[PDB]
């Protein structure tokens, strides 16, 4: 009964930063890795990175390092994804995901509703 | 721990000045920031630049483009080169040991400047 | 302690599915909570603090904070000054500040007499169970182990809390060992066990003066009053030669795991809380959070007593093993703190996410603390002994070698029954006492289940009991 | 390191779709179905294991580094974009259309 | 300090205003909450 | 730069207060020098210890907002000199030096 | 004059429940299984 | 509570150690067990 609720409908100009949230529910937030993935028509879905609560460890995709930041509030069950500098190539729907089994976080059975970001 | 300067008696206008300063019988010249100052006779004193044995240098931002400072780590001598100095720029040039006292780890910034305790002399060489 | 080598036992180990790590984690949490529970609750400390910077008389990690604190009498308050670290104090509303965990979670003070020095803990199975130690010198951490021995219990495992670096504990016997559940899976941590330790000399040079006030009947609050000398900052040192050689060994082993022409970059922790982004550890009871960028600042290209000083911030309010609603305040220790630890391993996280190969970047990742204990329990597997066997025959009706012949054939393993049958009753702080009681009750329960089965079979004391059941060829 | 061959595969409802995926790495693969205007959903994981609630029409894998998702008897709830995941990499994707 | 919830214009729920503590002992906050009549009694 | 009065005048035996001010003076230590005509500008206010400047001396210095005061006790004819303050930049990229104040004893 | 209770600055004073009485009652200490109490 | 249950477990363990020791001696079911061990005259 896991449902990820993302805050979206965000449109920004090139050079601005985005910050989007993902509220977790239905499971113990602090004990399971969340992932941010960027999907767009005609492009390979690009993984943005994972955020692992109970420490808040992050793993940013290599091409994004220095621009993508992830954080969380374990007391609000909320993850945040921030991109410091947007360009025209960042137009996409950003999804918050969780693996089917927290032992293996890549089987993304649980996806959020998605946040369209137009740049 | 004494400082004694050296340099030419006269220089040409709009020509490079070259001065030196000799450090005598100290124990740890590598700790201190070696610096030069310039003073127009009867007027304000100003700092021109300094250098540390670790290779760090600083210069007065209004003068930096015309001033280069070097030290010899083998022979304890401190050298100053100043490009295209004229009468409106010149003044008595003094060398000093801007002494540094170390309170913690220097790699962490835990040193504080003590100040230019030991001073040499200088001559307003120009034209 | 008697260790019994199992000559030809090949046993599949999985340190990432090892129940000893989960049990040790639960035990460390329970011991922490039990030692912290009968101590000062520090509810009165959640007040508005009037904090100014600690200043040099001529001009900022520490802040001098003024609070209206309670006393033994509820009608009277006292003005208290105390030096708190910036990392403990959150700005609210110019000068008004509060403690980091007063808006969320409750902060329990550690009792001043409680020692945080890790003391080796041997995790021991109840009689009727045994722990299999994997002695393979280059063991991956998962998969079949060829050199297997049995012990009643492990070597002494210090319950050392560390994050990016593993402090103290076991070293590899021949080479640096890179252990991961799946090295190609970037969501798993990489536990590096070094064969040589890297000495880390770490100190809080501040000569903190520790003051004590009452904040309620019997509730003594310990805090830093002043600093007798210069403020400085806490720091750790590792030599350049030893650390650089250690990273050379790590990249050699990673190149064994990855391509032999791969560029391996070490970089600072890209994010997370302080327990993940810094090397968080207990130094004599004080809590250090070392920046460690200067260790993981290198690009390795495939082909002097000069130390690397790591800035370390100190925290007094610690939320370790991050949990909702929990926090601890570590009281300051009078004087100067110095500790020298052995770095025996690393926790690295690979970034991945790139289709442009030949370069991999490994950043420290504190992760959870189950990995710190997994890095010690990687050799151990808990197994239940099943001393009752049935086999076809021609009948019609010291602890040395305890599990020996386990990898030997039957028959040869039927001549050792006397030693296996013995030591199944005895073997080869409320929390520890209850675990001892559970272990003894469980050992008795299993011993009696097996002896009862022998009784109802008419085998109560024969050890080799021939029976009247014909062997059914459908069984084997 | 992960290439999907079909691209815009075309088939009428009721036909069988074969979605190949060449893998350069070893590791569990997953297939995802993204309908226009909706978030992607997991359809296959661990190579050939069906996600909960997925009809039996989704299956197919191989021991070698070539996976082949078989989608039979396509209905109105199908004809989305199918993605092939291996760890961080998802592949170009293959639009399933009439 | 409770009043009837009312229909805004005219007269089981009581709208109670009280001075509650905050995360800081020194500071208090004004809280407006709805309690059921069965949860409160008069002083 | 650090603004200073061009001159100060006190009577012998009084306490002299020579001041300077500037933005970078609020975060970096202010050192003071005493220059006699024909002689080097030797230190009078040096920094010793990271948390005090202190230093037993006839002189003494006070920090207040953007202004630093050099307090000279027991001023005599021997104290007539040009007094200068120096401080580093807020990022220690250069040393800023004051124009100096001439102290005369009459 | 100002006074405080004697143990407020050293201990947490707990009030006895009004239903609890401090009259002594006989307590018999008994051997567990495998043990005996010997009486002289 | 805990100490009383530990005492009960200790009573059980001592009973089982005596029964196990008798079993090792082949005496577990006899109560009076005559066996083939000569008595040394030094033992009073
Ligand atoms: C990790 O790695 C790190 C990097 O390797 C490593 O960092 C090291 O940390 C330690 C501390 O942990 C640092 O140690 C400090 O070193 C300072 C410098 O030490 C040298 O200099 C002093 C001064 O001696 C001068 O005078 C004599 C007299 O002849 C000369 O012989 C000297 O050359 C020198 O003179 C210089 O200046 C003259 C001025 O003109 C020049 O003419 C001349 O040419 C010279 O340039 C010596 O004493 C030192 O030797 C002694 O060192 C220790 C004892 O200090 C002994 O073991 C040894 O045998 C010698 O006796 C050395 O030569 C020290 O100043 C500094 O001392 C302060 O801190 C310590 C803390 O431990 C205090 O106990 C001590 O009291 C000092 O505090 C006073 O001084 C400081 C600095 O001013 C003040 O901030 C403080 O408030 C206090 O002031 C008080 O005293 C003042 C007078 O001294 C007074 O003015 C004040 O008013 C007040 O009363 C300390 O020892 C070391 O430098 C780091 N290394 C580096 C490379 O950065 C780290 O430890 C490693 N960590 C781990 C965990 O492993
Ligand atoms: C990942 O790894 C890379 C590769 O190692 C790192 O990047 C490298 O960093 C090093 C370190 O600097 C560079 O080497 C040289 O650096 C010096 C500048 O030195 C800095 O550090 C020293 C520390 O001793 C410090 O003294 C210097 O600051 C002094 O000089 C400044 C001059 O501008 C001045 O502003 C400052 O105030 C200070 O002077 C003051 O103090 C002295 C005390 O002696 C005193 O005498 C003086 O009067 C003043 O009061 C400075 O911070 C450069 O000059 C060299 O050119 C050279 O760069 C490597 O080059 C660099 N490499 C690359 C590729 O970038 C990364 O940092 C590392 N990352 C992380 C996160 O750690
Ligand atoms: C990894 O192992 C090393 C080696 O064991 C360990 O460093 C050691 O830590 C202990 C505890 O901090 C140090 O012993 C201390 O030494 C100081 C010296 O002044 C004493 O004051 C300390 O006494 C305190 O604790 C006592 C507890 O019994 C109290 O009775 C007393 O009042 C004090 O509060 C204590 O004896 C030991 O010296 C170091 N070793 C070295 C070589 O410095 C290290 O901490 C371990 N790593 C981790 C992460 O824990
Ligand atoms: C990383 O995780 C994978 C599991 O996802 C680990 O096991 C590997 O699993 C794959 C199948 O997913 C195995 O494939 C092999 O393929 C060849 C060619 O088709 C075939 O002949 C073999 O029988 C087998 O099916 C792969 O061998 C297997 N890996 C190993 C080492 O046996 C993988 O091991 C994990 N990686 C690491 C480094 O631990
Ligand atoms: C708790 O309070 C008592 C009473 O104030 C303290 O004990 C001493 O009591 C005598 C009574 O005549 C006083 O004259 C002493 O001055 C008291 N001593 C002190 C040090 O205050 C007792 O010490 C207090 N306990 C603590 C822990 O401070
Ligand atoms: C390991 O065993 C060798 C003999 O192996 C035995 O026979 C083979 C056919 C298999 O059935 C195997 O499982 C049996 O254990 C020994 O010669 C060798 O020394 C043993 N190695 C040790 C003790 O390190
Ligand atoms: C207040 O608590 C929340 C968690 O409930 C935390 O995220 C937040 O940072 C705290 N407030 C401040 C000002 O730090
Ligand atoms: C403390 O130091 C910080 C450094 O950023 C500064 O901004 C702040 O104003 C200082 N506060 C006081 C009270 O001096
Ligand atoms: C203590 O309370 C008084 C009440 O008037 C207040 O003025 C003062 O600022 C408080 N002190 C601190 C340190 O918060
Ligand atoms: C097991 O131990 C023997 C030495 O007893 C050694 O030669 C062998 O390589 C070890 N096996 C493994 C897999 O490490
Ligand atoms: C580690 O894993 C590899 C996988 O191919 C295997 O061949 C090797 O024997 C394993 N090492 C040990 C020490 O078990
Ligand atoms: C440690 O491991 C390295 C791996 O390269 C090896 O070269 C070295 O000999 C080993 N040293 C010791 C002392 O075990
Ligand atoms: C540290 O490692 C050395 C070998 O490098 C070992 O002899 C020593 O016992 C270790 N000490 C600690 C405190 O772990
Ligand atoms: C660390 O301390 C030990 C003694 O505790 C000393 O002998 C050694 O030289 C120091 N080494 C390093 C690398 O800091
Ligand atoms: C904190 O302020 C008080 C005010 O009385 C002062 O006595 C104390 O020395 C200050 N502490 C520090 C570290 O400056
Ligand atoms: C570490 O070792 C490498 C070997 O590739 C060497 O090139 C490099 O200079 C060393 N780095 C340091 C900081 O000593
Ligand atoms: C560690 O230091 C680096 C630069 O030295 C800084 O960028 C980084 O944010 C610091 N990390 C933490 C966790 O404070
Ligand atoms: C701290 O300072 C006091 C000053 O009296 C001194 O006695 C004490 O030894 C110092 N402690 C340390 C650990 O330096
Ligand atoms: C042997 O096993 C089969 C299958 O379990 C069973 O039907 C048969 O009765 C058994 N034989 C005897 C002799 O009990
Ligand atoms: C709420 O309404 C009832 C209606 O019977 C009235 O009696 C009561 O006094 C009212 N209370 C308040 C607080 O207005
Ligand atoms: C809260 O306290 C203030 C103190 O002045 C008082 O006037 C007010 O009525 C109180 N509010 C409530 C809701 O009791
Ligand atoms: C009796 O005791 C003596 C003591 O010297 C010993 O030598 C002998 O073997 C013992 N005999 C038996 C039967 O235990």
């Amino acid at each position: 009964q896991v449902q990820l609720v993302q805050s979206g409908g965000q449109m920004k100009k090139p050079g601005e930063s985005m910050r989007i949230s993902c509220r977790a529910s239905g499971y113990e937030f602090i004990d399971c890795t969340l992932n941010w993935i960027r999907l767009a028509p005609g492009k390979r879905p690009e993984w943005m990175g994972w955020l692992k609560p109970r420490g808040g460890a992050v793993n940013y995709a290599r091409p994004l390092q220095g621009r993508v930041t992830m954080t969380r509030d374990v007391y609000s069950d909320t993850a945040f994804l921030e991109l410091r500098s947007l360009t025209v190539d960042d137009t996409a729907v950003y999804f918050c995901t969780r693996g089917k089994n927290c032992d293996y976080n890549w089987d993304f059975e649980h996806w959020g509703r998605g946040t369209p970001v137009i740049v | 721990v004494q400082l004694r300067e050296s340099g030419p008696g006269l220089v040409k206008p709009s020509e490079t000045l070259s001065l030196s300063c000799t450090v005598s019988n100290d124990s740890r010249p590598s700790d201190h920031s070696w610096t030069w100052v310039r003073q127009s006779p009867g007027k304000a004193l100003e700092w021109i630049g300094d250098i540390h044995y670790n290779g760090a240098t600083t210069y007065n931002p209004s003068l930096r483009s015309r001033v280069r400072i070097e030290l010899d780590q083998s022979i304890p001598r401190f050298s100053l080169k100043m490009t295209s100095m004229t009468a409106a720029d010149t003044g008595m040039y003094y060398c000093a040991r801007n002494a540094i006292r170390i309170y913690g780890v220097v790699a962490l910034g835990e040193w504080f400047h003590y100040g230019m305790d030991v001073w040499g002399q200088g001559t307003a060489v120009t034209v | 302690p008697q260790e019994i080598h199992l000559e030809n036992v090949t046993e599949e180990f999985n340190m990432w599915k090892n129940n000893m790590v989960e049990q040790m984690h639960e035990d460390i949490i329970s011991l922490w909570d039990q030692s912290l529970k009968p101590c000062v609750k520090l509810t009165p400390l959640c007040v508005t603090l009037q904090c100014t910077n600690v200043t040099n008389n001529i001009t900022g990690e520490l802040k001098n904070c003024s609070f209206n604190m309670t006393t033994e009498l509820r009608d009277k308050k006292q003005k208290v000054y105390s030096l708190f670290y910036r990392l403990d104090v959150v700005q609210i509303n110019n000068k008004e500040y509060r403690l980091i965990n007063c808006n969320t979670s409750a902060i329990t003070q550690a009792c001043p007499k409680v020692s945080f020095e890790p003391i080796p803990i041997h995790y021991c199975a109840p009689a009727g169970f045994a722990i299999l130690k994997c002695k393979d010198k280059k063991f991956n951490g998962t998969g079949p182990c060829q050199n297997v021995s049995t012990v009643q219990c492990t070597h002494g495992i210090k319950p050392v809390v560390s994050t990016q670096l593993l402090l103290n504990g076991s070293l590899a016997e021949e080479e640096v060992i890179i252990r991961s559940e799946n090295i190609t899976n970037n969501a798993k941590n990489i536990l590096v066990q070094l064969n040589t330790s890297v000495q880390i000399n770490c100190t809080r040079p501040n000569n903190n003066t520790v003051k004590s006030i009452r904040i309620g009947p019997g509730q003594a609050f310990y805090y830093t009053g002043d600093i007798i000398g210069d403020i400085r900052q806490a720091h750790c040192n590792v030599s350049k030669a030893t650390w650089n050689e250690t990273l050379g060994k790590v990249v050699k082993q990673l190149r064994k795991h990855f391509g032999n022409n791969t560029i391996i970059r070490f970089a600072q922790s890209s994010g997370g809380d302080l327990e993940v982004t810094t090397h968080s550890f207990n130094c004599g009871g004080e809590f250090f959070y070392c920046n460690t960028s200067g260790l993981f600042n290198s690009t390795w290209i495939s082909n002097s007593n000069d130390s690397i000083t790591l800035p370390c911030r100190i925290k007094q309010i610690i939320n370790m093993w991050q949990r909702i609603g929990q926090a601890m305040y570590a009281p300051p220790i009078q004087g100067v703190i110095r500790c020298v630890s052995n770095i025996t391993g690393l926790i690295l996280t690979r970034d991945g996410g790139s289709t442009n190969s030949t370069t991999e970047t490994f950043r420290p990742g504190g992760g959870d603390m189950r990995d710190n204990w997994r890095s010690e329990l990687y050799k151990y597997k808990v197994v239940k002994i099943e001393p009752l066997g049935v086999a076809p025959t021609r009948c019609k009706r010291v602890s040395l070698g305890f599990l020996g012949a386990a990898g030997s054939t039957m028959g040869a393993a039927s001549m050792t029954l006397t030693v296996q049958a013995r030591n199944l009753l005895s073997g080869i702080d409320t929390h520890w006492g209850i675990k001892q009681l559970q272990a003894r009750v469980l050992a008795v329960e299993h011993y009696l289940r097996d002896q009862q089965l022998l009784g109802i079979w008419g085998c109560s004391g024969k050890l080799i009991c021939c029976t009247n059941v014909p062997w059914n060829s459908s069984w084997s | 390191v992960l290439t999907q061959s079909p691209g815009t595969l075309s088939l009428s409802p009721g036909e069988t779709a074969i979605i190949s995926c060449r893998t350069s790495q070893y590791g569990s693969l997953a297939w995802y179905q993204q309908r226009p205007g909706q978030a992607p959903r997991l359809v296959i994981y661990s190579g050939s294991t069906r996600a909960a609630g997925i009809p039996d029409r989704f299956s197919g894998s191989r021991w070698g580094p070539d996976y082949n998702l078989t989608i039979s008897n396509l209905e109105s709830g199908d004809f989305g974009v199918y993605y092939c995941q291996q760890y961080e990499f998802f592949g170009q994707g293959t639009k399933v259309q009439v | 300090q409770c009043t009837n919830v009312t229909n805004n214009i005219t007269d089981e729920l009581k709208n109670c205003s009280f001075n509650m503590t905050t995360e800081l002992r020194d500071k208090k906050q004004k809280v407006y909450s709805l309690f059921y009549r069965l949860d409160v009694v008069q002083i | 730069e650090l603004t200073q009065p061009p001159s100060v005048s006190v009577s012998p035996g009084q306490t002299a207060r020579i001041t300077c001010s500037g933005a970078p003076l609020t975060s970096r230590f202010t050192y003071w020098y005493r220059q006699k005509p024909g002689q080097a500008p030797v230190l009078i206010i040096s920094r010793s210890s990271q948390r005090s400047s202190g230093w037993s001396g006839r002189f003494s210095a006070s920090w207040s907002g953007t202004t630093v005061t050099l307090t000279i006790r027991g001023v005599q004819a021997d104290d007539e000199a040009d007094y200068y303050c120096q401080s580093s930049d807020t990022s220690d990229s250069y040393k800023m030096f004051g124009g100096g104040t001439k102290l005369t004893v009459l």
